[PDB]
RNA sequence: GAGCUGUAAGCAAGCUUUGAUCCGGAGAUUUCCGAAUGGGGAAACCCACCACUCGUAAUGGAGUGGUAUCCAUAUCUGAAUUCAUAGGAUAUGAGAAGGCAGACCCGGGGAACUGAAACAUCUAAGUACCCGGAGGAAGAGAAAGCAAAUGCGAUUCCCUGAGUAGCGGCGAGCGAAACGGGAUCAGCCCAAACCAAGAGGCUUGCCUCUUGGGGUUGUAGGACACUCUGUACGGAGUUACAAAGGAACGAGGUAGAUGAAGAGGUCUGGAAAGGCCCGCCAUAGGAGGUAACAGCCCUGUAGUCAAAACUUCGUUCUCUCCUGAGUGGAUCCUGAGUACGGCGGAACACGUGAAAUUCCGUCGGAAUCCGGGAGGACCAUCUCCCAAGGCUAAAUACUCCCUAGUGACCGAUAGUGAACCAGUACCGUGAGGGAAAGGUGAAAAGCACCCCGGAAGGGGAGUGAAAGAGAUCCUGAAACCGUGUGC
RNA sequence: AUGAGUAGCGAAAGAGGGGUGAGAAUCCCCUCCACCGAAUGCCUAAGGUUUCCUGAGGAAGGCUCGUCCGCUCAGGGUUAGUCGGGACCUAAGCCGAGGCCGAAAGGCGUAGGCGAUGGACAACAGGUUGAUAUUCCUGUACCACCUCCUCACCAUUUGAGC
RNA sequence: AGCGAGGUGAGAGGUGCCCGUACCGCAAACCGACACAGGUAGGCGAGGAGAGAAUCCUAAGGUGAUCGAGAGAACUCUCGU
């Protein structure tokens, strides 16, 4: 995915996709809670995307100085 | 290891000597591997769920790599492993030749 | 505590009295203190009379 | 910051369960939060209106397994009343 | 280069040759407390101000960043007081704070027990301990020396000298140095006269205040006057000798790769690494593991190779900076409240003794080259040397740590207190004290099923070489506990 | 191991019937009786830190038993503008810029600030579950603050108002 | 004093954070090594007789107390004659 997220844009594409997937990651921790849920994977998925959909744009930011 | 999943290799040592089989499974921390129709040792489950019958089950047991060894694909002989490269990647290529696996 | 020019100092010792025995002490110092500059600022520090001798202002 | 993050997760309970039923629902969040920041993460969230809100913080209970008697992490649940004339949420 | 989502069995969900897991380098994130630093604070909590942003009809609420003290620098103010100063205000600072490895060292303070067969001098001991500073080493260090010969030439450390000389209620005890032999080597700056420039003060041509050059020494040297000389030809360098950097190359470290030779046969055995008979490799017979003792089974070893990136050293180059020889003997300079002395103390092996030497405190107090200091009181001669200013690596000390490897070192009451979730449990208000506790089996193959029983626990069966191996699980003694029985 | 199945089993009225259960003096229910009653009752601090409630269990602990619990497992449970405390005040005491002393360390101490056991400060009366409740629900209120708004009044430099 | 071009008052509408809140609390949860005849601040504190929070018996309300039954001897203790 790397190569995916430094293709995208930095603050506007990439803060979108970081906070959809944080709303996808609060439904399936609703989920797991009701029982609801059988795949657990996604959410571990999730974070780690996050994580690297954000450290990308740190290093945006920190070429910018 | 010198042996990878799916292999055909020859049994060395133990009961199940002069003994041929493929592989089932592998495990490196270990050392060990599974081998089809060896040491196929019973083991007495309880009838809990998925299979909630229990019975004596019969089913093959790991052993140590260092009691097994691969074969010669031309002569079905035993052989020991060196390491070549073709085309970049490394592979496994059995002494007594250089054939491959 | 201390000659602000020399750095002097309360030092310690011995006390030998007659039959030599033995006692912890201090000699201090002659520190006076009077109204002088370090930099500016008359500063009304001590400093000993060894240092006054021979003509430093006060 | 996001309303995502200061939410954690629900609590199913029969407590739950009959406090719903008279439209006051409930969750545990962080630890920090305070009672103004979660009502304006549920008006965000589900986009439904507030009368108030009721909140708790539970300590950690102690437990044991084998020699090893380790303490639970600490809740902080709360409890609000959505209004009448307010959604529901599933 | 194929399993992997740890301990940890596991079901679930899932990922991986489009190359995961894993290993290594460089980075990113890095809640709160803590030097803790916005303020406060009973540790990990609370309460704010300023800007900006989110949000509110508005407050209310949230987020990001900053906001301590001290020090230095610069600027603006610059009171009583007129200048002016204190003090205040602001901006910059990878400043410094605090920690440590319970070790090494430098210093300031500085015990007692004890020994002396008591004991005060003395010892123990400048130890322990406390405090402040450090550095990877520190400290010392280029002669106001050792000494007493056709003299040695910085310090440090080692062996000797030597338990000598000597000190000492001449008691107990303490205890050198030099010579010599060795490890390592290294030498250099400054103040000062003098000159050039600048500034203020007018001490009105004197002044120190600054910058630069100059010069650094003892059979004296330097300034000053003369000649000679050189300005990068060459030379020295960031370890001192001035400081700051860059490249290239070589080697090495931080992950790794390769890597010879037998399932040789046969006998036991549950299983061969073992026995017997045979072969082979070796720059590899080091180790560990594998169902028992393995050079030829595995990982490996010897040997040979390897690094994108970060690092250590070395070489070269760039880069920087560079002057030094002699003769003169008018005059000038060569470290001032020090050098010494008296009085008190201390350190010197050396306890005030005849007490040199060094240092501290007070008081006094000098010459300054026709000069001055030491040579164990002191004087003369002679010899050696120029203090009061500084820098200087190596040889030396130690190891929390890391890597690799050794032991006529321990093997679970031992050895670290600690082989196991230990500085834990536990004790104590607190500092602080401080344990116990290893072993199934090669492998869970860990006991399906039948009975007794509410269970636990048993008896069978089954697995296994072994169940008398069954979860305190190798052996399993003795004390102790019982059953039966010959006399 | 002995002592020795010995001492002790920690003040105090229990009895019976039913029930549960493998199993009951000891657990549950009922009925009587008895004890406390300026206390053995209700509230509430400090302190403890899940002991609370429910349902399972009875290996250990319970000075016996145990079907039981302040024990073991699971789960659950503690709702505040007004209560108590902080965003308010200060005493004693403590810290303490600068400063004063002092071998060092540090001690003292101003400004300033912490600091309740006191001061000031707006909500009560009824229900409510197995466990919370002047916190939840129902009624009725109060305090402080804000203006997208409505109204009344006053005044823009003697200019009302704070 | 100072700030002062928009304020004052009333109404309507609206906002109102953090910690604690369970349970024991003359007790088997606290301090006493114990489910220990001890200690544990404070508020409420009934009725008859009664001066009275004494004392006796009782309310509200709470307990029947973590080994028993059975004989009823010497001896010990606490008691009564």
């Amino acid at each position: 995915m790397k190569a995916n997220e430094i293709r995208d844009l930095t603050t506007a594409e990439i803060e979108q996709k970081v906070k959809s997937l944080k709303e996808e990651l609060f439904n399936l921790r609703f989920q797991l809670a009701t029982g609801q849920l059988e795949n657990t994977a996604r959410i571990r998925e999730v974070r780690k995307a996050i994580a690297r959909m954000k450290t990308v744009i740190r290093e945006r930011e920190i070429a910018a100085n | 290891m010198h042996v990878k999943k799916g292999d055909k290799v020859m049994v060395i040592s133990g009961k199940d000597k002069g003994k041929q089989g493929t592989i089932l499974a592998a495990f490196p921390k270990k050392d060990r591997v599974l081998v089809e129709g060896v040491n196929m040792v019973k083991k007495h489950s309880k009838p809990t769920q998925a299979n909630p019958q229990g019975g004596i089950s019969n089913q093959e047991a790991p052993i140590h790599v260092s009691n097994v060894m691969p074969l010669d694909p031309k002569t079905g002989e035993v052989t020991r492993v060196g390491y070549k490269v073709e085309d970049g990647k490394k592979v496994r290529v059995a002494k007594k030749s250089g054939q491959v696996l | 505590r201390k000659c602000v020019i020399t750095g002097k100092k309360t030092t310690a010792g011995n006390n030998r009295s007659h039959a030599m025995n033995a006692s912890k002490r201090t000699w201090g110092a002659n520190l006076q203190k009077v109204r002088i500059l370090v930099n500016g600022k008359p500063k009304k520090v001590y400093v000993s009379a060894r240092a006054l001798k021979s003509g430093k202002v006060e | 910051k996001d309303p995502r993050d200061v939410l954690k997760r629900p609590v199913i309970t029969e407590r739950s369960a009959d406090l719903m039923t008279e439209k006051k629902y409930t969750f545990e969040v962080d630890v920090r939060a305070n009672k103004t920041e979660v009502k304006d993460a549920v008006e965000s969230i589900f986009g439904v209106k507030v009368d108030k809100v009721n909140i708790m913080n539970y300590k950690g209970k102690s437990k044991r397994v084998g020699r090893y008697t380790g303490m639970t992490s600490r809740r902080r649940k709360a409890i609000v009343k959505l209004t009448a004339d307010s959604k529901e949420i599933e």
